[PDB]
């Protein structure tokens, strides 16, 4: 199993300076050495012989060089430890004691499978344990993506080997929006160009005025070009020594790890787009491409053993069988009820479509609490060739509190789904015992269709016995083939242009959002015209719910036109993904759209929910499974945050096979980055044990009395060499060099986080950022803020996109483990209870603070960038419905830039606890905000610029009405997760009332501004030209 | 033109949830002039348009309807068989039966029970997320002692073999040193013994001592499952209750 917590061993947080470890020698002797806390295996086996030969039967021990530790590691695991230059603090012992044996064995391969389990957080050895077929069957399957990925990184070698490294960070789309375009000098952009030049190794510096639209090499082309203007070179001799600098040089920007390799616009950069937009001189570095690729080794891939080892292993198709769909249930094991209180217990089943009902309900005869034995079949109203290929059966015992008798109280105590087709194609048949899991927190439904298939790995739970059909044959689900011949049939017995207020019909019903009410009869006008919905595409999701999928001959006519659909845009493809739509083929097209047009771009923007998307799959092997793992082991920007999202879930045991041995496949073919990940994640395991014990141990200490321990732990070599060198969690890119432990401290907010500051060893630091400072948090949960952060980025990117400068601070935040996770350090920043504590407060202190900051021409773009970036988090803010606004959680920066912190909650979170129904505005612009962007004025919202930051709010708010489909399935992908915020469908609808897109959208601009009205007291008016609108 | 089955202006979230595990055969009217109706089908809430045009009612065209209380009480007495769905109106959702949860009928003495209920339920929430946290964490930790214990298992294996090897090398070497005479050399191989011996009986005490923990903590968590599976139903029917003494606040009032 994997480890319990990141101590040094079992019910011990720290060893103490001086241990005592138990070295059993091979000659069958014991010796107790006296081993000191952060001591090397190497100087532990040396001191260790030098004692044996005091100890009996000596003349039989072998020389100490041919020798390796062994010992039970926290995991269960029986870890052999050949890298000897380990602290014994870092080996993750269970009890003090050391087996000396010679190295057996495959020596590179348990170096390999023990690197991978230290990534992953358990060891690869169990799943080698595990008898099911399908997951020894996905370890063997998965490995032709491994090697697929491998080939082409070695292909076009060293530049294909720099690409996955170091890939090109850039837009998805080259073309630059109105306000962007306007910010260059007549197309053009200003660049310094920062060089360390032998032979004194100084940092030299050239300003270059060139176009925007140049690739990376062309920008090296106009460097010499400018330098060899004094020595008055040829016009051919200038192009030939072009050619040299281009095929031996490459930038890189300036205090990161971040290369311009492919040919690609230098504005397409994000660098480069960043620094337009704030006005920024960007600071490029001619890097030597001798010195990158030299850095950089050659990544192998070895096959590993079980896919070397030997295999360990009439039929009748599903249409072919007459009878109706019944499933016995047997008997359960247990069941943790209060005899007292609870009156009887039932096994309610129901066969499920991912979230859909495919039949009726049927609930098994109430039997009491202490016998729980039913021995029932229970038929279902379905016939079993109409049953589609993601047929599942959902299940629970459920209870009954007839106490009142008038009304009958029924609760969930513990639900299971199984797949009733199996990987194979299978439909399951005869006997099988399946171990329930705990209902999830805030679950009122007596059935959970959105949670995991399969047994509970923990046998300790309430198991269930059941008893599937026999048709005296092993019944498998009909081929494709076979499937489009019944699809003719049906359409033959059935049997040009269509009027224009069908086809306008069909136009309103595909602009409608995921979760609009689709009527009966317009699932009947959608099912009738599906041969002329191929001209409109974009209306797949909205027909493909009007299909009765508790019928073959619809589900079989489906099917072809899935087969030969048009493509539709990566952001229509993704809500093909999510829990509603569990078919095969419909998975299969969106993924194959994702294939050819979804950007390296929009793919690491929409990760988050691609991951916990995996969850909603049934089967381990699947395409979706497959293309993220190629995209991750062809781009490390990608892997890194891949890696990541996979890490922070393995605590949760419903996806820690499926999460697991996902990593192991990544681990084995992501090569030297491995190497570098396993650096990260000692450096969070350390930080994970420094925080428990300044919770548990440390609980009712003074703060001065805390930090003390916390310098002298940090001061150890231990925690500084595993702390020092190695590649920031929250961006790949930034690196982590020497710690700066007089800036560490014990921060005063919840749940008390750690401050932490790194110096920047990159070279020209300088120029970016010196001081890389993350916040570690051990306690909260982090996934509702690294969701709203994301979100705020993507309503940020389509703002940009429209012609919007609405400045918003999306920062860094990532979730690595069970209640951990880091949070990236604004600079310069503060937040408003600050600036009033430096100064009893008046309201114009947050703009005189501004003004002492910003003096001069300073002073305009501060209030401009305050006005831009408070009407953006105006409008995200009350779209989500964050947790409410106080001083604490709004910081703004040096420069005026605004920003919230501290989200934690989103949408009508609160609506359970106290039920009142109304979309609350949580950034109320009090007068302190209304001061600084009139400038300094008593009539605050009679000026301009309160006229022009109304505008702004307007526009954002269409803006994001508009892409409104985008974010309903974004959060629709996050339903699985396990979140208390989101969970059922009727959380999302929250989003819906604040965007009103059931009314119209001139509507929706009359609901904005009276929602603002109500909360500000007045100030927002109407304009006459939201009459004008299309409705 | 008002009836039980008629509900008015409710939400969707609402409708689900009258709706949630019912019978095929219940219904409900609410507005959009036009009116939508959600009878249940397949354990499917489907929802079915009632058009308007010129003082006519219907599902679809030609619109024979006078009235919406004429096309509901049409399809209740005969089936569906408009689309082809062998179902028919049965069981109305009543909105009477509601109001005989607010049983104050002055707006004073329904603000009092109302900050009773209220406080009942903000008790019973800080009462059901604390015993929530002693669910999560006992959890956890019986996991964590779970995986002591296998560890547990392969350190006394180890020990064991090692006692095993002892007693292969020793066995050659006892008659060695018996047959020289050097008495002085055999008690230190036996002291190492019994040495290695007491330590394996101290593993398998500490393993004997998690397991009567481990043991205790699952009657525990057994007490803490029983009682979380007797205060949700209790929990749930206190918010409802609530609910609706909200509703009656909001219904008679100033719109
Ligand atoms: C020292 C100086 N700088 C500072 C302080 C806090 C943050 C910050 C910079 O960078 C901006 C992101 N940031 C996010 C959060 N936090 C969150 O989101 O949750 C609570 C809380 C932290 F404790 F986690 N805190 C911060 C100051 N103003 O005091
Ligand atoms: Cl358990």
């Amino acid at each position: 199993p994997p480890r319990p917590s990141s101590g040094e061993l079992w019910g011990i947080h720290l060893m103490p300076p001086r241990i005592l470890v138990e070295c059993l020698l091979p000659n069958g002797m014991i010796v107790t050495l006296e081993c000191l806390r952060e001591a090397t295996l190497i100087t532990i086996k040396h001191e260790l012989f030098k004692e044996a030969r005091k100890y009996p039967l000596h003349q039989l021990l072998q020389d100490e060089s041919s020798y390796i530790f062994v010992s039970v590691t926290q995991e269960a695991e029986r870890e052999e430890f050949f890298d000897e230059t380990r602290r014994l603090c870092d080996l993750r012992l269970f009890q003090p004691f050391l087996k000396v044996i010679e190295p057996v064995g495959n020596r590179e391969e348990k170096i390999l499978n023990r690197e991978i389990g230290f990534a992953i957080g358990m060891p690869v050895c169990e799943f080698d344990m595990v008898k099911d077929p399908e997951v020894q069957d996905f370890r063997r399957n998965i490995l032709n993506v491994c090697k697929e990925a491998v080939d082409l990184r070695d292909l076009n070698s060293p530049h294909s080997r720099a690409m996955y490294v170091y890939p090109p960070n850039v837009e998805s789309s080259p073309e630059l929006p109105k306000h962007i375009y306007n910010k260059l000098d007549k197309g053009q952009i200003i660049v310094v160009i920062w060089v360390i030049v032998s032979p004194n190794n100084d940092k030299q510096k050239y300003t270059l005025k060139i176009n925007h639209d140049c690739v990376p090499e062309q920008v090296i082309a106009e460097a010499i070009r400018k330098k060899t203007r004094s020595m008055l070179l040829s016009s051919e001799q200038l192009k030939l020594c072009v050619l040299e600098y281009q095929g031996k040089y490459i930038l890189k920007v300036c205090g990161c790890d971040e290369y311009f390799l492919e040919k690609y616009p230098l504005s397409q950069y994000k660098y480069i787009r960043s620094c337009i937009m704030l006005g920024r001189m960007p600071n490029l570095m001619l890097m030597a491409k001798e010195s990158l690729y030299s850095q950089l080794p050659m990544d192998c891939f070895t096959m590993p053993s079980y896919s070397r080892r030997i295999s360990t292993a009439s039929t009748k198709s599903l249409w072919v069988i007459n009878s109706a769909l019944r499933i016995k249930i047997l008997c359960a094991t247990y069941v943790n009820v209060n005899i007292r209180d609870i009156d009887k217990i039932y096994v309610r089943t129901g066969i499920y479509h991912g979230g859909e009902p495919l039949c009726d309900n049927v609930n098994t005869q109430r039997v009491p609490c202490s016998n729980p034995r039913w021995n029932e079949w229970l038929n279902y109203d379905i016939y079993i060739p109409d049953l589609p290929r993601a047929a599942r059966l959902c299940l629970s015992i459920c209870s009954v509190k007839g106490r009142k008798g008038a009304k009958e109280e029924h609760c969930p105590l513990a639900w299971g789904n199984i797949n009733l087709f199996d990987y194979t194609d299978t439909l399951v048949s005869g006997k099988m015992a399946l171990n329930l899991w705990p209902v999830p927190h805030g679950l009122e439904d007596l059935l959970n269709p959105i949670g995991v298939t399969g047994s509970n790995p923990n046998k300790e739970t309430p198991c269930l016995e059941l008893e599937f059909d026999w048709f005296s044959s092993v019944v498998k689900f009909p081929d494709m083939s076979v499937i489009e011949e019944h699809a003719n049939w049906s359409v033959s017995r059935e049997a040009n242009e269509l009027r224009e207020n069908d086809k306008e019909q069909l136009k309103a019903i595909s602009t409608r959002d995921p979760l609009s009410e689709i009527t009966e009869q317009e699932k009947d006008f959608l099912w009738s015209h599906r041969h002329y919905c191929v001209t409109i595409p974009e209306i797949l999701p909205k027909l493909l719910l009007s299909v009765k999928w508790n019928s073959r001959d619809e589900v079989a006519q489906m099917y072809c036109l899935v087969k030969d659909w048009p493509p539709i845009k990566p952001e229509q493809a993704m809500e093909l993904l999510d829990c509603n739509y569990p078919d095969p083929m419909v998975r299969g097209f969106a993924v194959r759209c994702l294939e050819k047009y979804l950007t390296d771009d929009k793919l690491s923007q929409y990760l988050i929910q691609l991951v916990q998307v995996l969850k909603y799959e049934q089967y381990l092997d699947n395409l979706l499974v497959r293309f993220l793992l190629k995209k991750a082991l062809t781009n490390q920007r990608i892997g890194h945050f891949f890696f990541w999202h996979l890490k922070s879930e393995m605590h949760n045991k419903t996806v820690s096979q499926r999460f697991g041995l996902l990593l192991e496949s990544y681990c084995r073919a992501c090569g030297m980055y491995l190497k570098h990940l396993n650096r990260q994640v000692e450096a969070m395991e350390k930080l994970i044990n420094l925080t428990d014990i300044l919770k548990q141990e440390k609980k009712d200490e003074t703060q001065k009395v805390q930090m003390k321990f916390l310098v002298e732990q940090m001061r150890r070599p231990d925690f500084m060499d595993a702390l020092q060198g190695f590649l920031s969690p929250l961006n790949p890119a930034h690196q982590l060099g020497n710690l700066r432990l007089e800036e560490c401290r014990i921060m005063s907010s919840a749940k008390r986080p750690l401050w932490l500051n790194w110096e920047n060893p990159d070279i020209m630091s300088e120029l970016l950022f010196q001081n890389n400072e993350i916040i570690f948090k051990n306690g909260d949960d982090l996934r509702q803020d690294m969701l709203t952060l994301q979100i705020i980025r993507i309503m940020e990117n389509i703002w940009q996109n429209q012609g919007l400068d609405l400045r918003m601070l999306p920062y860094g935040c990532l979730s690595i483990g069970d209640c951990v996770g880091l949070i990236e350090v604004v600079r310069n920043s503060h937040t408003i209870m600050q600036i009033q504590c430096k100064g009893q407060f008046n309201s114009h202190t947050l703009h005189q603070w501004l003004k002492d900051k910003n003096k001069g021409e300073i002073y305009d773009a501060a209030i401009d960038l305050f006005t831009r970036s408070c009407a953006g988090y105006c409008v995200a803010t009350f779209i989500l419905g964050i947790g409410d606004r106080h001083n604490s959680n709004i910081m703004v920066k040096d420069d005026g830039q605004l920003f919230h912190i501290d989200f934690g909650h989103f949408l009508d979170h609160k609506k359970k606890k106290f039920g009142y129904k109304r979309e609350r505005v949580p950034f109320v612009l009090t007068q302190d905000f209304l001061i600084v962007i009139s400038k300094g004025a008593q009539e605050c919202t009679k000026t301009r610029e309160f006229e022009r930051f109304q505008e702004m709010c307007y526009k954002a708010y269409l803006a994001i009405r508009q892409h409104a489909n985008l974010f309903i399935n974004l959060f629709s992908m996050m339903l699985g997760s396990g979140m208390p915020e989101l969970q059922s469908f009727d959380d999302i609808a929250y989003i819906r009332k604040t965007l009103a897109l059931d009314k119209t959208e001139q509507e929706a601009l009359e609901y904005f501004m009276k929602q603002m009205n109500d909360a500000h007291h007045g100030g927002w008016t109407t304009k006459m030209d939201w009459i004008f609108h299309e409705i | 033109q008002d009836a039980e089955w008629y509900w008015g202006d409710i939400s969707r979230e609402e409708v689900n949830e009258k709706l949630r595990d019912t019978a095929d055969g219940t219904f409900l009217v609410r507005d959009a002039g036009d009116y939508t109706l959600t009878l249940r089908k397949g354990g499917n809430n489907k929802l079915i348009k009632i058009f308007h045009r010129d003082g006519k009612y219907g599902f679809s065209d030609p619109l024979t309807f006078s009235s919406v209380v004429e096309l509901i009480n049409h399809y209740r007495n005969e089936s569906l068989a408009n689309p082809k769905l062998d179902v028919k109106l049965l069981y109305p959702v009543s909105k009477y039966q509601q109001d005989q949860v607010v049983k104050e009928d002055n707006i004073e003495a329904v603000g009092k029970k109302l900050h009773e209920y209220n406080t009942q339920f903000q008790e019973k929430s800080r009462e059901y997320d604390r015993l929530y946290e002693e669910y999560t964490r006992t959890s956890q930790e019986i996991q964590m002692k779970r995986t002591a214990i296998e560890a547990f298992n392969e350190t006394i294996k180890i020990f064991e073999e090692q006692c095993q090897t002892q007693e292969r090398y020793s066995k050659e070497y006892i008659e060695k040193f018996k047959r020289e005479g050097n008495e002085k050399e055999i008690q230190r191989i036996m002291h190492n013994y019994d040495k290695l011996k007491s330590r394996i009986s101290e593993i398998i005490d500490s393993r004997r001592r998690l397991e009567e923990d481990l043991k205790k903590q699952a009657a525990e968590y057994r007490e803490i499952d029983k009682r979380m599976n007797s205060i949700k139903p209790d929990l749930i029917q206190l918010r409802k209750t609530r609910d609706q003494y909200l509703m009656w606040l909001t219904q008679k009032g100033v719109r």
